[PDB]
């Protein structure tokens, strides 16, 4: 319903545009791994992560990020106490292997569509 | 053992005794579809003037088929024949013979299962059989397949007949094989799936009352113009017989009503 | 809620932006067209990508933010129920080898158009300015160009960006056509763009008065290995119905249907079937009409659809009248320079005895030249082609119904 004029309609996206400024990405401070080769590596911060997605999340933080045989969870801090199949001083490996597999991430970050490129009742039964 | 209703048995009948003693003049035997009743073998039937050696032609409890041909209703008196036997009733009695040891098994089962006998089951099961419908051993076979009304048409004194038809199936789905052949249908028809499905009803009407031995049929689809046809019985012959009427009579009907069908050539 | 109807408009999505064009389809509808459950839902119907959705308007509420897709008033931002417009319905286009190859089918199977643009490039590209005029080549004067993937720009890339296109539009036909920014992935501005279908892109008239005519673009068995005989369903023929009326439990015939070899001729026969059920993307319905993509249900023996054999020829009733014609005379067209990945002036010319492909709806017909004219030339197809009433606009070519080898159009002179 405008020619030229459309400018107002225009201004309606980057006026909405700042409904969506600053979501998708990362935001203050990442990586919490900290510089630890004693036998292997145990973080001294990885029991406040944890609830800085959502739960316990054993099934996801220890449960993705192991190797071979890599023994040990979080009841105290860090994990992986003997042989993790990953002793190093890699600050950023916190970052890859949750860069798909989030919690809750997808693709937009704001309020979307929560688990929807890992899932598993998407073929077994068709819910939607 | 096999009991009797009729203790005596009828002229010209072909029955199975097992050998208990071939002492003198010709050889003593025992009817086991009696119970036991002794009959007799006269020596003059067996073979022939070929050198004749009852000591080992009839060995001790060695099982044999007969005919009777001698019965006096005073004593005994069962003279029986062996050679003179119609030797195609050779392969007749045998075959019957099997089914008759099959119902005697099945039968000691559900009687000795609950509180009954060898003597009252006969006395309830295959006596009242007999007075409905044939040899009981058929039409056992006969219930199975079409229910419990079967042996309450019969008389069969009220709710034991499920311990006979729960141990009756048992059996025969042991005795479980399967024939199947290949054929291949490709009809255009204003309503040809409608035409398919006819044919193939036409078919298969009446078969497994003409073949008896066959549980169950199924000619499902495999690929898209070629169908599986499976035939499962407890019967060599009566599987792989049916089997090609069923074929033969798919091509038959299939022209008759514009239907292509025909046997894979694999 | 709203009715539970068919879809009464097809919509083209013509774009050049990888997923750009197809995203912006979920934006609306919300029915992924890359990764689907449609294939893990019935059978294998998987061509082109096929979405619907329902459109009401959330009325005494400003916009662009009334217009609402689902039920739920919860873009006016309100606990109301909105009035029910229209169900419609989107085509992406994806297919197997097609960048342009799918339309000249004809018109009812697209009865609008809305084309998205690229991102960040200038204006043009490989695609979009290949198959712009493709659109006033088959019959679509109601278009929308629409200024996707601005999720990351500026307001000067508008300035120009928008001003671009203004000129590429005039020159030609489509002259007012709408230019409305909405964002890609974000569902932002959307409603903007669903009012623009609803204002620019109306529900043509459907005559259901002539003779019912479905264009089938698939067809298969549907029946899964190992199906008893009692429990066998009919051959499915999923089409686009372009006109007239069908019904469930009419009796219908496949043109121009199978090859028959009688004492030294052959020709082709048709197929007389009834319909056995009509479904609409996933609903059961009891009648279809033009637009949206049908799945009509048979009486066909499957070995007939399966491997989608049934492909490529129309549907239409038993009665019909219908003329299924070996030679054709087509009135051929002066297209430009044609191969945008290649890139020349003119073209190879149309000799005699030559042979070419004839995109009649969705068949694939190869017919050696027998006449030429300036506008007009005799063909010697190889499968005959069904006509109903009018002349059809059969993209001709050369090879297969694909990118490669593309060369003129022109109806077909009846």
């Amino acid at each position: 319903s405008s020619e030229k004029e459309y400018v107002e309609m225009l201004d309606r996206l980057y006026s909405k545009l700042p409904e969506k400024g600053r979501k998708e990405g990362t935001q203050s401070l990442p990586n919490m791994i900290i510089l630890n080769i004693g036998n292997t590596t145990i973080i001294r911060n990885f029991a406040e992560y944890c609830d800085r997605i959502r739960r316990e999340d054993k099934i996801c933080m220890k449960y993705l990020l192991k190797e071979l045989a890599a023994p040990g969870n979080v009841d105290d801090k860090g994990e992986l106490v003997i042989q993790g199949k990953f002793s190093s001083q890699v600050i950023n490996t916190l970052m890859e292997r949750f860069l798909k597999a989030y919690v809750e991430c997808s693709t937009c970050k704001s309020l979307d569509t929560i688990l929807k490129k890992e899932k598993k009742s998407w073929y077994i039964v068709c819910l939607a | 053992m096999i009991y009797s209703r009729s203790k005596l048995p009828s002229e010209g009948e072909i029955l199975i005794a097992t050998v208990k003693q071939v002492f003198d003049y010709g050889s003593y035997v025992s009817l086991d579809e009696y119970g036991g009743l002794q009959a007799f073998l006269p020596w003059s039937e067996v073979s022939s003037k070929w050198v004749k050696n009852i000591r080992d032609v009839l060995k001790e409890n060695r099982k044999v088929i007969v005919k009777v041909i001698r019965v006096d209703r005073r004593k005994g008196t069962v003279d029986v024949s062996l050679k003179k036997v119609t030797d195609d009733e050779r392969r007749k009695k045998n075959l019957q013979w099997k089914k008759i040891q099959r119902l005697d098994k099945i039968l000691e089962l559900v009687s000795q299962k609950l509180k009954l006998s060898e003597k009252d089951a006969w006395e309830q099961v295959a006596w009242k059989l007999e007075a409905k419908y044939g040899d009981p051993i058929t039409a056992i076979e006969k219930a199975v397949k079409e229910g419990e009304k079967i042996l309450i048409d019969a008389g069969v004194p009220e709710i034991w007949v499920k311990p006979l038809l729960e141990e009756a199936s048992k059996h025969a789905e042991e005795r479980k094989v399967k024939m199947s052949g290949l054929i291949t249908v490709r009809t255009n028809e204003p309503l040809g799936v409608e035409k398919i499905k006819e044919v193939i009803s036409k078919a298969l009407e009446n078969i497994e009352q003409d073949y008896e031995s066959l549980l169950n049929i199924k000619i499902y689809t495999i690929g898209a113009p070629r169908y599986r046809v499976d035939v499962v019985g407890t019967n060599p012959k009566e599987a792989s017989e049916a089997l090609n009427q069923i074929i033969s009579n798919l091509i038959k009907i299939g022209k008759e009503e514009n239907v292509d069908i025909s046997v894979v050539k694999k | 809620a709203w009715p539970k109807v068919q879809p009464e408009v097809n919509i083209g999505v013509v774009g050049h932006v990888d997923h750009g064009k197809t995203t912006l389809v979920q934006a609306i509808t919300g029915i992924w067209t890359s990764k689907h459950s449609e294939e893990l839902k019935r059978g294998m119907t998987i061509k082109l990508g096929y979405a619907e959705t329902n459109i009401g308007v959330c009325e005494s509420c400003k916009k662009p933010e009334a217009y609402v897709t689902e039920p739920s008033c919860k873009s006016c931002g309100s606990d109301d129920e909105p009035k029910f417009l229209r169900r419609i319905s989107f085509i992406d286009a994806p297919g197997h080898e097609v960048l342009m190859a799918t339309m000249l089918s004809g018109a009812a199977l697209m009865d609008g158009a809305i084309l998205v643009v690229a991102a960040n490039e200038p204006f043009p590209q490989p695609q979009t300015r290949e198959h712009f005029v493709a659109l006033g080549i088959i019959g679509v004067k109601n278009l929308i160009i629409v200024q996707n993937k601005v999720d990351v720009v500026s307001k000067e890339e508008a300035l120009s960006q928008y001003r671009q296109i203004k000129q590429f539009t005039k020159g030609t036909w489509a002259e007012n056509v709408p230019i409305i920014p909405v964002s890609a992935l974000h569902k932002i501005n959307i409603d903007s763009l669903i009012e623009g279908i609803e204002e620019y892109i109306k529900t043509p008239y459907r005559d259901l008065s002539q003779k019912p005519v479905m264009l089938v673009i698939r067809s298969f068995d549907v029946n899964k290995p190992g199906t008893q005989f009692n429990e066998l369903k009919g051959g499915v023929i999923g089409g686009s119905i372009i006109q007239g009326l069908f019904k469930v439990d009419q009796e219908i015939k496949v043109l121009p249907g199978l090859r028959v070899e009688k004492q030294g001729k052959v020709s082709y026969e048709p197929i007389f079937t009834k319909i056995s059920s009509i479904r609409f993307g996933d609903e059961e319905f009891k009648e279809a009409k033009p637009g949206g993509l049908v799945a009509i249900g048979t009486y066909l023996d499957p070995s007939l659809t399966k491997a989608d054999n049934l492909l490529g020829s129309i549907i239409t009733l038993a009665d019909a009248e219908v003329p299924v014609l070996w030679n054709i005379r087509i009135k051929y067209n002066l297209l430009e320079r044609v191969v945008g990945a290649k890139e020349m002036l003119k073209v190879d010319p149309i000799r005699a005895k030559e042979t070419l492909m004839l995109s009649v709806g969705s068949s694939t017909t190869l017919g050696i030249v027998t006449s030429v004219k300036k506008d007009e030339i005799e063909v010697e197809l190889r499968r005959p082609v069904a006509v109903w009433s009018n002349n059809i606009r059969t993209v001709i070519s050369r090879q297969i119904a694909g990118r490669w080898r593309m060369i003129g159009w022109g109806l077909v002179e009846i």
